């Protein structure tokens, strides 16, 4: 189907287009006309990705210069696979419509774990082990020696790519990770290195948040990215959390012991190599004194331990002569480790600012800020010059060096929290240091200042103004697309009263209440006896969920629930959790009721998607407020209040509502998909809490369903199921929720589409 | 033999039929028997409870169905039963131990984790054991005159009929109601006589009680003979149409069996009527059916002979 | 007056129906109607293999659920060519039953064979005539109660089998004994009555 959107031709791969999709296309085109960042909110299951890809391809075809390369940032590998499949289908539609294969190249980027073919590295269960083994088999120093000695360890996949894969770029097309692996096996090349080489040639590059948002990994992609590139973020509602985690550093006593052991081993190795050949240290000193640009710009293959976190200005300055000597720097690291351990010896929690800790270290250890600024560079040079292969054992030293570099340069927005006792078990001596970053916007700061435009979209974007404050920027367009439905596919209900009229709440004071647990058990039993097989229940915390399950089993109510439908409960281990999810899906496809009980912060709420028959019923047991005892959360709230005038309670409510919408918003996949939404909490009736829901969900939240009981909720669920299980025809959607080619040409339809969307 | 004998005992009529067909050498037992020839629920633990009677009664009611469900869901229970019953311990002792063991009474983080693991294992075991054309007619007028045969529809004479149509049109144009001309005493008497019992309209009359003329034992014997003949003829017609050479031999054997049955059972029954001199022709229907079958077989044999000419 | 207990077993019922319908001729349509009250069922084996077997057997399965729509039942109905429905109330249930009364349209795989049938008359024997031969009905012989010795009735033209009920296929020779009104009883399906044009009384200037 051909679409005329503001004079631009779009090849829609489907015979029909939603009006919301047309509005999304028009708004995205308007944003592209400004070459600026924009934030849009689109309901899930509406095919927003297809519209985005079609408009981007149309823009590239019309004006390649405006958008030289498309950048897509995702969350999980299945998302990348789905995006690749949809883009391949769109490209096939384009080729069929035009009759020729367009010179279009799309590529998906992943880690070496998802791109290794070497049989020795395959059985490794950890990506870090895979990376270390690959580095050992593909080290630049190892390769040169292997050139004169074939018996030396090597990886033919990278060698053949270097010898043969560089001259011939990949032909225009779209390749999946399995497709890349098959091509590498056919050609004897490594798909990871070939994909890295072909990034500059690929018109579209798709990868995850970690590959670009993390400053440690940013230069692995941003080096082949121009200023006119456009970056796309989908489901980035928790981008701030990812940036904080990337910028956060955690150290433990076992980490300190491992660092001490690896430092002793490194000193012994340095002494041994100096006895064997002292000239290497002199050559390294010459390289450092003459400039670090010579070594970094001449070996692109040594990017295993790249540290692009520091600004480019600091790179020019050389390492001070006091620590240029290998032994001097080893002693410096030893003194730093001893000082860190002595500071961690405190028996109470200490909250410090980076400037105060730096001043204390300078007073005690006589360590100035300037020598500590280049800690990462000196560590990288020392690790590179010693021909170290098994860098996995050296990870704690690298982590400590990166933490020291972060403290020495980055001060504002960071807090050092020293907790010698675990929050869960204070009786256990667990000395842990957290270098918590409260400024996630810095992680996205260069992206705004380098690329042409940034595209941000997510299904949970209820407040349109907090994100510009969170990311510290001013998006050009802030528009939310209201969802128009010919048939009501969602019935969100709030049940704050139990069977015994007990006030349902999820506050930690009322979490231990037996009455609330019994009311939840009765509600689940009635839902199993009434609602279809698909049942998912999101709790607030793992301990609360376990206590609730134990109380249900002791009371015996859970026995009848198991009699009605099979029960599956996730655990902390993801290996058995995947098996439990597979069993749940098989039972739901076998006609036997399966009930899932997960947490709003668990893996289910993160990267699990529900089909129409999987997302029949989603029940949120209370507002998922984060555990406030974490001083990191308190410090972040204080920093946000002192830097953005945002109350801590408001931020906690926003985060909890975002998590709830993420848990519930994945139960709808389109017009033909209908599901039940239940919110078992009286707190949701609060206007401030209720107002923090997505517009496409909040609009359908009828006030008649506000604060119902178990029986009323069951009756409403029965009515909704019976009404929405009736046979329906796609022809009825024409003119109301679905638009054909002729309906698009109607100006009244265009006016309705314009009225559907609202900008804020 | 034991399996075959129990089938006869369950149905005495069939056993009587078996005796009349095999013992009387009408048919062989081989040919006689040639023609003659659960989901798993998760409630098996929660719903099944140790039943407490009025005075210290442990009514276990250990049905094999529940035991098989437990074995399917929990192979460990089956292994323990095999390795302990009945040498290491008795079945009742094993059940008592299971009731008293922590396996049944699963009922704090460790306890919650154990309960969750047990429930997940039970669900996984249950899931694993669950697997182990548009139509356009041409001549619609056939529906206008369907299975009704060609009637006596006769067209009248030429234009003179219209004149007759005029005559009635002129005859009833000036019409007046009449009362005396409608009925007469003689016509009323004739109608009464026609409607009187024994008249032409009152067709026939009373009949004879055939129920008392035929003894009930003779009625039961006739019913048994009817059932046997009907089954034999159903087997005979099942082969028809004969498309394979084996069907020819099977039909020949069926005819031989029918002849043997008629000689051994029908004929002595006939005299049973004839000795009682019952005027009811009950055997006449049997004779008609047997003769129809014999004529059909003879005609098919003649057709087969002609096809080979 | 039965007792409702346990859980439904769709797999066993479908297997029994397929076994019963296995011997049926291809030209005759195989239709299955299922009343599914509970939303969960227990299957001793994989139902999808049974679904494939039913699809190969060309059997139509229609399911009318009571509580809500079942994905497995919907897939089964779609693959078997039947229709899946959900009960809204008693009136909706009656409407669904009335709709399902009408024969489903014949698919492409439906056979077209020229079946032979007989139409015996109501042979009635008079005791005054010497040709009165009372005989028990074959259908009545199947019951435990003593069959009634009827003077006449219906006799099969193919094997002289006596039946007192029509339309009943003859058990002996397999001939389907029907009657002319029985055949014409479905002729209205052949020529459905098209809906008349609706014009309001005010806009219609004609006969009152
Ligand atoms: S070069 Fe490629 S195939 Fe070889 S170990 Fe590294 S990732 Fe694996
Ligand atoms: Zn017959």
């Amino acid at each position: 189907m051909k679409l005329n959107v503001d004079g631009l031709l779009v090849y829609f791969p489907y015979d029909y287009i939603y009006p919301e999709q047309f509005s999304y296309m028009r708004e995205l085109k308007r944003t592209l006309d400004a070459k600026g960042h924009g934030v849009l909110e689109m309901p899930s299951g509406t095919g927003k990705t297809v519209s985005l890809l079609a408009l981007i391809m149309a823009y590239q075809r019309a004006y390649p210069l405006e958008v030289t390369k498309l950048i897509y940032c995702s969350r999980t590998v299945p998302e990348i696979e789905k995006v690749i499949e949809e883009l391949r289908k769109l490209l096939n539609f384009y080729e069929k419509q035009e009759g020729e294969k367009l010179p279009f190249l799309g590529l998906a980027l992943s880690s070496r774990k998802n791109l290794c073919i070497h049989p020795e590295v395959t059985p490794l269960r950890f990506g870090k082990d895979v990376d270390g083994k690959c580095h050992s088999l593909t080290a630049s120093y190892v390769r040169a020696q292997y050139q004169h000695d074939t018996s030396l360890p090597h990886c033919r996949f990278y060698e053949e790519f270097d010898a043969h894969g560089r001259e011939v770029p990949l032909p225009a097309g779209i390749y999946n990770l399995d497709d890349l692996k098959a091509l590498g096996r056919r050609q004897g090349w490594c798909p990871y290195f070939l994909a890295r080489y072909s990034i500059l040639h690929a018109n579209v590059v798709v990868y995850s948040y970690h590959y670009l948002l993390d400053p440690k990994i940013a230069d692995l992609v941003s080096k082949e990215l121009a200023r006119k590139a456009v970056v796309v973020f989908d489901e980035a509602h928790n981008i701030d959390n990812v940036c904080i985690d990337s910028m956060s550093v955690n150290l433990t006593r076992r980490t300190l012991d491992r660092c001490q052991g690896n430092l002793e081993t490194l000193q012994k190795t340095v002494l041994r190599i100096k006895e064997t050949d002292e000239q290497r240290l002199r050559d390294e000193y010459r390289r450092l004194v003459e400039g670090l640009r010579e070594a970094s710009a001449a070996r692109e293959t040594d990017a295993h331990l790249a540290n692009p976190v520091l600004p480019d200005e600091v790179l020019q300055e050389a390492v001070p002569g006091s620590i240029r000597t290998a032994e001097h720097f080893l002693g410096f690291l030893r003194r730093l480790l001893e000082y860190v351990k002595w500071r961690l010896r405190v028996q109470h929690v200490v909250q410090e600012s980076p400037p105060a800790f730096l001043s204390g270290l300078a007073q005690r250890v006589c360590i100035q800020r300037k020598p500590l600024r280049f800690c990462a560079e000196r560590l990288r040079s020392l690790l590179h010059t010693l021909e170290i292969t098994d860098l996995a054992d050296f990870s704690p030293l690298t982590l400590l060096a990166n933490f020291a570099t972060l403290v020495s340069t980055y001060a504002k927005g960071f807090t050092i929290i020293i907790e010698p006792f675990d929050d869960r078990t204070p009786t256990i001596a667990n000395p842990i240091l957290h270098f918590s970053c409260m400024d996630a916007s810095l992680a996205i700061k260069p992206v705004f200042e380098r690329f042409q435009s940034v595209i941000i979209t997510s299904g949970t974007l209820s407040p349109l103004d907090i994100y510009p404050k969170i990311l510290d920027f001013h998006p050009v367009t802030m528009a939310t697309f209201t969802m128009t439905l010919a048939r009501v596919c969602l019935c969100p209900m709030i049940i704050g009263r139990g069977n015994d009229q007990v006030a349902i709440s999820s506050k930690f004071e009322t979490r231990e209440d037996i009455a609330v647990i019994r009311n939840y058990g009765n509600l689940l039993l009635e839902m199993s006896a009434v609602v279809p097989d698909g049942i998912v229940a999101f709790f607030t915390s793992y301990q609360y969920m376990e206590s609730t399950v134990a109380s249900w089993y002791e009371q015996g109510i859970l026995e009848n629930i198991q009699r009605n439908k099979l029960l599956f409960i996730e655990t902390q281990d993801g290996a058995e959790t995947s098996v439990a999810l597979e069993k749940y899906q098989e039972a739901c496809e076998n006609g036997r009721g399966a009930i899932l009980l997960s947490v709003a912060r668990g893996k289910v709420s993160e990267g699990i998607d529900f089909v129409h028959h999987y997302g029949r019923a989603v029940i949120m047991f209370g507002v998922p407020y984060v555990y406030t005892q974490s001083r990191i959360l308190k410090a972040r709230l204080e920093y946000l209040r002192d830097q953005f005038q945002i109350r801590e309670n408001d931020f906690l409510t926003f985060d909890a509502m975002r998590h709830a919408a993420q848990c519930v918003g994945r139960a709808i996949r389109g017009k033909t998909d209908y599901g039940l939404m239940v919110f078992a909490d009286k707190r949701f009736a609060r206007g401030d809490k209720r107002g923090k829901l997505p517009r496409w969900i909040q609009e359908h939240l009828t006030d008649a369903n506000l604060n119902l009981t178990v029986d009323e909720g069951v009756q409403v669920a029965k009515y909704f199921l019976r009404q929405m299980a009736q046979p329906f025809h796609r022809e009825d959607q024409l003119g109301l929720s679905l638009l054909s080619l002729e309906q698009l040409e109607s100006e009244e339809t265009l006016k309705r589409i314009e009225q559907i969307a609202q900008q804020l | 033999l034991e399996e075959k004998n129990r089938m006869l005992q369950e149905d005495p009529v069939l056993f009587q039929l078996y005796k009349d067909l095999v013992v009387s050498q009408v048919i062989s037992a081989e040919e006689f028997w040639a023609n003659r020839l659960v989901g798993i629920s998760a409630a098996f633990l929660a719903d099944v409870r140790p039943q407490t009677d009025g005075c210290n009664g442990l009514r276990y009611n250990l049905t094999s169905d529940i035991i098989e469900s437990i074995f399917r869901t929990y192979p460990a229970v089956k292994m323990k039963y095999a390795e302990n019953v009945p040498h290491n311990m008795t079945e009742k002792e094993f059940w008592t131990r299971f009731f008293q063991s922590h396996y049944f009474h699963r009922d704090k983080e460790n306890s919650n984790a154990a309960i969750i693991k047990r429930f997940n294992h039970h669900s996984a075991m249950v899931l694993a054991a669950g697997l182990r054309i548009a139509l356009n007619l041409k001549k619609s007028d056939r529906y206008y005159h369907g299975p009704t045969p060609i009637q006596s529809l006769q067209y009248a004479t030429s234009q003179d009929i219209i004149n007759s149509f005029q005559s009635i049109r002129q005859e009833m144009e000036a019409y007046t109601p009449k009362l005396t001309q409608v009925l007469s005493s003689s016509a009323a008497s004739s109608t009464i006589t026609a409607l009187s019992p024994g008249g032409a309209l009152m067709q026939g009359g009373t009949q004879q009680a055939i129920n008392q003329m035929v003894p009930n034992d003779i009625q039961s014997e006739l019913k048994h003979l009817y059932v046997a003949v009907g089954e034999l003829l159903r087997h005979f017609w099942s082969c028809f149409p004969v498309n394979t050479p084996f069907l020819e031999e099977k039909v020949v054997k069926m005819k031989s069996n029918l002849e043997r049955f008629q000689v051994t059972k029908l004929c002595p029954f006939q005299e049973k009527i004839r000795r009682q001199y019952l005027s009811t022709n009950l055997v006449s229907h049997i004779e008609e059916m047997l003769q129809t079958a014999y004529n059909k077989l003879h005609t098919w044999q003649s057709r087969r002979l002609m096809k080979k000419t | 007056d039965m007792t409702c207990h346990g859980e439904p077993s769709l797999y066993n019922s479908l297997s029994i129906a397929m076994q019963t319908l296995k011997h049926m001729p291809g030209h005759t349509s195989r239709e299955v109607l299922i009343i599914f009250s509970s939303l969960t069922t227990c299957d001793p084996s994989n139902i999808y293999d049974l679904i494939k077997t039913l699809k190969a057997a060309k059997i139509r399965v229609s399911v009318i659920g009571l509580s809500a729509e079942v994905r497995v039942c919907t897939v089964l109905a779609r693959e078997t060519g039947g229709t899946y429905h959900v009960i809204l109330d008693e009136s909706h249930y009656k409407e669904l039953l009335t709709h399902h009364v009408s024969p489903p349209p014949a698919s492409s795989s439906s056979e077209c064979s020229l079946i032979r049938m007989g139409f015996p008359q109501h042979t009635i024997a008079s005791l005054s005539d010497q040709d009165a031969k009372p005989s028990f009905s074959m259908a009545h012989l199947d019951g435990n109660t003593e069959p009634g010795l009827t003077l006449g009735g219906y006799f099969c033209p193919q094997c002289r089998a006596k039946y007192c009920e029509l339309p009943v296929e003859c058990k002996i020779c397999g001939l389907t004994l029907v009657s002319a009104p029985h055949l014409a009883r479905s002729y209205h399906h052949l020529f459905p009555l098209d809906a008349f044009q609706e014009i309001p009384l005010e806009e219609y200037n004609g006969e009152r």
